[PDB]
């Protein structure tokens, strides 16, 4: 559980951590070349 | 009243045949002659209470 | 203790998942397409995220997808969203709830049980084994470098339990039940007993593991149905194709099959031989002790005279199968429920073993 | 029999006392004496089957449970309660928080192997206030399967440290052995 427990936390990271830019930056490739 | 009969001018109506709803917010049908579109509906209907196989105004 | 450490991390990611510009962009997504647009069908295809499509009407119009979904995603020959301008690929569909899967496709339960099959056995665990075990605790081939018993058989005569076995199985199962019967194999059109046998099979592989049940193989040689063409050069390709679908190329994957006739005599060897199906599993008409399984488990589940005694039935009939029995079983139930009557009597099973049986 | 109990502070001795007077106060329909052994109840009933007591009244401590050897005490049925077990995590966690470094060398320095000593190291070192060894040293004797070779390497790998490189010299003495254990060392 302990390696375990560093899994879920580590995880958890991105999960926190993803959010944060996705904050930030608020098609192309193709509503350009549509 | 007899006035606004211009309106009959507006346009026509299309009856179709849905296939079925689904997500997103649009009934997916087949009219008549032509084929199958998915297309919005009017806002006073559900998407819900849009059942399969039922005549509705295009 | 951790353990809430762990439950809490669970938690954050569900709420990361759900935490899931833009809004214009998604507009721009919606405001791209068209307010309605228009079905057609796949034709060719080019890296040019556009190919010519395919329409009722038959316009085919050279078009791009409008990308964020994909042209991968679908096969030539297949419906997409195109707009009413160009009849741009506006992106993919979804192959609607078909009638083939439907019919094919039995959810719910199957019923019965492996402990409803009085007088049985070795034929059950040879069937369970084969084919419910490696798909449960399949962990032993894996090691023996063995793999599953490819596709089994059932003959016999008429009631020796065969579709109760197809189903025992489909009652404690966890994989998709087709259950395909050979005489619907039978249409009245030239070239479609290969279209069947294709979507069935079809149909099996994409559902992923799963079972694909023939009862009644037989049927699809022993009988020649009047509305039909070919009458018999057509039914052999029929089994063919069976016989090929059932068997080489590509890589079949898991699909078990398990076939239900009762004279194995009329079976085509091409079908019979093993890769195709290996295990062959018989079922005798019962004797003096299954029947007993059988009665008892048959006149347990209902208000029988304690009196009787199922042996008199048993020792009744010379060879009567699992059925028969089940007949009498249920004779006596309308003979109790003619004269008015919770608890069923002698005659009643009598009335029944000579009202069923001899007649 | 309330005089012997007075001095509450004992890793053991003040268990079956704080058993038997309590069951003597749980058999006696009481709630307050009984807990008053509960937290000196560092063992009460372990090998034998705990009554509506332990299940009550070191929980209702047990979330209560810098150390005070009632609440650290009380446990001690407990975390056993969960040695007795052999299976796994709870009290632990309840010692992780306890800083003694008594106990973490005093549990459990035979019984449980495999995946089961692996995971009572991260919390050896780790958790604890402090960081602690001694169970890898002391638990870590005996490691019948290779003392320690089996459940150590486990060890060796994961926390993707080292310390656990003598953990695999120790065991694994064949050179070739070693010499994946030299790797193994070396990997590190
Ligand atoms: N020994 C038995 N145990 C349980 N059910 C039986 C038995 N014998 C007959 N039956 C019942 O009678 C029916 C006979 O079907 P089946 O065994 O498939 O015969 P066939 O293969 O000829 O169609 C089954 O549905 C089953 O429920």
């Amino acid at each position: 559980q302990v390696e375990d427990d560093i899994q879920q936390l580590l995880k958890k990271i991105n999960e926190l951590t993803g959010i944060k830019e996705s904050d930030t930056g608020l098609l192309a490739a193709d509503k350009q070349t549509l | 009243l007899r006035e606004e009969l211009q309106l009959l001018q507006e346009q026509g109506s299309y009856v179709g045949e849905v296939v079925r709803a689904m997500d997103k917010k649009k009934v997916l049908v087949k009219v008549h002659p032509e084929g199958k579109f998915v297309v919005d509906v009017d806002k006073n209907i559900d998407i819900n209470d849009v059942t399969p196989n039922c005549r509705v105004a295009l | 203790l951790e353990r809430i450490k762990d439950y809490l991390l669970m938690e954050e990611e569900f709420i990361r998942n759900q935490e899931q510009k833009q809004e214009e962009e998604r507009s721009k997504v919606d405001d791209l397409r068209g307010t309605p647009m228009s079905v057609g069908t796949l034709e060719e295809i080019i890296d040019d995220n556009h190919a010519i499509v395919s329409t009722s009407v038959g316009s085919e119009h050279y078009v791009s997808i409008l990308s964020f979904v994909d042209k991968d995603l679908l096969e030539p020959g297949c419906s997409v969203l195109l707009n009413h301008k160009v009849h741009a690929v506006i992106g993919v569909l979804m192959d609607d709830t078909d009638p083939l899967v439907t019919v094919m496709k039995v959810e719910k339960a199957p019923q019965e049980t492996y402990a409803d099959i009085g007088g049985l056995d070795n034929q059950i665990q040879e069937i369970k084994e084969s084919v419910e075990l490696p798909l449960t605790h399949p962990e032993y081939y894996e090691e023996m470098g063995i793999k599953p018993p490819k596709g089994v058989i059932l003959y016999g005569p008429p009631g020796t339990g065969k579709t109760l076995l197809a189903k025992a199985v489909a009652n404690q199962t966890s994989a998709t039940f087709l259950r395909v019967v050979g005489s619907e194999l039978i249409q009245k059109y030239l070239g479609d007993g290969p279209k069947l046998v294709r979507e069935l099979f079809r149909v099996a592989e994409e559902h992923a593991p799963s079972i694909v049940f023939i009862d009644e193989i037989d049927a699809i040689g022993t009988k020649r149905y009047d509305s039909n063409s070919g009458g018999e050069r057509e039914i052999q390709r029929t089994m063919l194709e069976l016989l090929n679908q059932l068997d080489g190329f590509d890589s079949r994957g898991d699909v078990k099959v398990i076939m239900a006739t009762n004279r194995i005599e009329t079976l085509d060897p091409a079908l019979i031989r093993p890769g195709r199906i290996d295990r062959k599993i018989e079922f005798p008409l019962p004797d003096e002790k299954t029947k007993k399984r059988i009665f008892q488990i048959h006149t347990s589940r209902m208000t029988l005279a304690d009196d009787v005694t199922l042996d008199d039935l048993i020792m009744a009939k010379d060879d009567l199968s699992g059925a028969d029995i089940k007949a009498i079983c249920t004779e006596a139930g309308l003979m109790a429920l003619r004269e008015r009557r919770m608890k069923v009597t002698n005659e009643d099973f009598k009335k029944s073993k000579e009202n069923v049986l001899y007649k | 029999l309330k005089e012997i109990y007075e001095n509450m502070a004992p890793g053991e001795n003040k268990r079956f006392a704080a058993d038997i007077i309590s069951v003597l106060a749980m058999t006696m329909s009481g709630e307050r004496e009984c807990l008053k052994y509960r937290l000196v109840g560092s063992q009460e009933e372990l090998a034998s089957w705990g009554h509506e007591y332990v299940r009550h009244l070191a929980g209702e401590v047990a979330k209560e449970w810098v150390q005070r050897e009632p609440l650290l005490t009380l446990v001690k049925e407990i975390v056993p309660y969960n040695m007795a077990h052999n299976a796994e995590h709870e009290a632990c966690d309840l010692l992780m928080e306890i800083e003694q470094v008594d106990m973490l060398e005093k549990d459990i320095d035979e019984n449980a192997y495999a995946k089961v000593c692996l995971y009572l190291t991260s919390c050896v070192n780790y958790v604890p206030e402090p960081e602690n060894s001694a169970l890898l040293r002391c638990a870590l004797g005996v490691f019948r399967k290779f003392s320690r070779f089996p459940e150590a390497l486990r060890l060796a790998l994961m926390l993707n440290d080292m310390e656990l490189v003598e953990d695999i010299f120790t065991s694994c003495k064949d050179v070739v052995v070693q010499k994946q254990m030299a790797f193994m060392l070396g990997r590190h």
